[PDB]
């Protein structure tokens, strides 16, 4: 029940993750 | 980032990674 992500996938999984971004 | 920290260099749950997102 994790998740692991570095570089551009973490960058891709906050994108699709969060509604209104992450700037 | 906190974030690179929390989901990079370790594992994070989803709702750890949904917290770091703006809102």
């Amino acid at each position: 029940n994790s998740l692991r992500a570095c570089g551009p996938a973490l960058m891709d999984m906050l994108r699709v993750a969060c509604p209104n971004g992450f700037n | 980032r906190g974030v690179v920290d929390s989901c990079c260099r370790n594992s994070c749950s989803f709702s750890t990674l949904r917290a770091y997102c703006d809102s």
